């Protein structure tokens, strides 16, 4: 038998870019008494980077 | 998270690519091991996977370069041993299979 | 008119490449030689089930609705051509008796998911399924020569677009507009269907099974052709 050395994975290319950059360079950031809420789906967070 | 599908989740990281070497692989979550090679036949631009008579993957479409690759177990082989007799002499021959 | 289907409603249910073999599956599919209602002005609200078959031959279509409750209540999803491209919105609204063309809705609630396509400025063919939260659609493009119903023509449906809105859904109505009619409907139910993929891997031809005694003949073998001589299919 012949055993297997290397192990690849490919996986479809990245392009689904979160929008993250708005939230952290907010021009103007709510009150506090009065918080906003932003919901976001169908994206891909780059947990890493922040 | 709730019973709805997903929508958000995280960069999966890609791996290269090889051939002509029998190594594990994964592609989308198809696993398996074989011998990774090009082909002729040609998918319709919505299909991945591939089969046979045997119902069993035989080939797969790399989703980055969008190309066309085969497979091949490479798990064949009995060993088998020729002697001519150890009443006289000791110089044996050794048979693969396949 | 309860016109007779004519060998139509066969999809690729599957992403494979099955080349020059015979294949059989377990899946919703349209009942050959079915009687199907023909609709030609007004359009009432007709009962959505699991599968449905969607065929017309103009430009007078525009869009599909969907839901239960149809009154910003339970979340239902709206899809329809925009006069410029077309629109993918899942918020419930406060539904008109009827929409047409903004006489769509009469207020727009709370919102879950939204897609706009690419800018859009004979015989179209929709199948729809919707199982675990997707919503699969199916659409074959065919220029035809008919003024009739279904044509004889073999054809094969291929899939569009995933939808996880993981919604529920029970109604159905057809969107249409009015400047200031020729459709049909089929219902779907689960079958054993013979499948025959060719070498390119189109679906030249298929064979329904619990049809007639031939046609389960067929349905054992795995086969198109059978020899004279005597056979056993199934147990009474
Ligand atoms: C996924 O990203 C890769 C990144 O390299 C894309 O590869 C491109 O391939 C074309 C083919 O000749 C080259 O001209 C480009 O220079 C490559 N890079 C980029 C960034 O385009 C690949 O095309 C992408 N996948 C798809 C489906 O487009
Ligand atoms: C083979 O076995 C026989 C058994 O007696 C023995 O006599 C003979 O010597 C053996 N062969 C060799 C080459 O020794
Ligand atoms: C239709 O398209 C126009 C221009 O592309 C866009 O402004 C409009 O919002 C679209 N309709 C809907 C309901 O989104
Ligand atoms: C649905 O919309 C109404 C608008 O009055 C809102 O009060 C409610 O919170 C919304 N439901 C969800 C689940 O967001
Ligand atoms: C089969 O594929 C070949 C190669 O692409 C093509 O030339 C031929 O027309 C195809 N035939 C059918 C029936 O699809």
């Amino acid at each position: 038998r012949v055993q297997p050395t290397e192990s690849i994975v490919r996986f479809p290319n990245i392009t689904n870019l979160c929008p993250f950059g708005e939230v952290f360079n907010a021009t103007r950031f709510a009150s506090v008494y009065a918080w906003n809420r932003k919901r976001i789906s169908n994206c891909v967070a780059d947990y890493s980077v922040l | 998270l709730l019973h709805a599908p997903a929508t958000v989740c995280g960069p999966k990281k890609s791996t290269n690519l090889v051939k002509n070497k029998c190594v594990n692989f994964n592609f989308n979550g198809l696993t398996g091991t074989g011998v990774l090679t090009e082909s002729n036949k040609k998918f319709l631009p919505f299909q991945q996977f591939g089969r046979d008579i045997d119902d069993t993957t035989d080939a797969v479409r790399d989703p980055q370069t969008l190309e066309i690759l085969d497979i091949t177990p490479c798990s064949f082989g009995g060993v088998s041993v020729i002697t001519p007799g150890t009443n006289t002499s000791n110089q044996v021959a050794v048979l693969y299979q396949g | 008119a309860y016109t007779n289907s004519f060998t139509r409603g066969v999809y690729y249910p599957d992403k494979v490449f099955r080349s020059s073999v015979l294949h059989s599956t377990q899946d919703l599919f349209l009942p050959f030689f079915s009687n199907v209602t023909w609709f030609h002005f007004d359009n009432p609200v007709l009962p959505f089930n699991d599968g449905v078959y969607f065929a017309s031959t103009s430009n007078i279509i525009r869009g599909w609705i969907f839901g239960t409750t149809l009154d910003s209540k339970t979340q239902s999803l709206l899809i329809v051509n925009n006069a410029t491209n077309v629109v993918i919105k899942v918020c419930e609204f406060q539904f008109c008796n009827d929409p047409f063309l903004f006489r769509v809705y009469s207020s727009a609630n709370n919102c879950t998911f939204e897609y706009v396509s690419q800018p859009f400025l004979n015989l179209r063919e929709f199948v729809f399924k919707n199982i675990d939260g997707y919503f699969k659609i199916y659409s074959k493009h065919t220029p035809i020569n008919l003024v009739r119903d279904l044509p004889q023509g073999f054809s094969a449906l291929e899939p569009l677009v995933d939808l996880p809105i993981g919604i529920n859904i029970t109604r159905f109505q057809t969107l249409l507009a009015l400047h200031r009619a020729a459709y049909y409907v089929g219902y779907l139910q689960p079958r054993t269907f013979l499948l025959k993929y060719n070498e390119n891997g189109t679906i030249t031809d298929a064979v329904d099974c619990a049809l007639d005694p031939l046609s389960e003949t067929k349905c054992t073998l795995k086969s198109f052709t059978v020899e004279k001589g005597i056979y056993q299919t199934s147990n009474f």
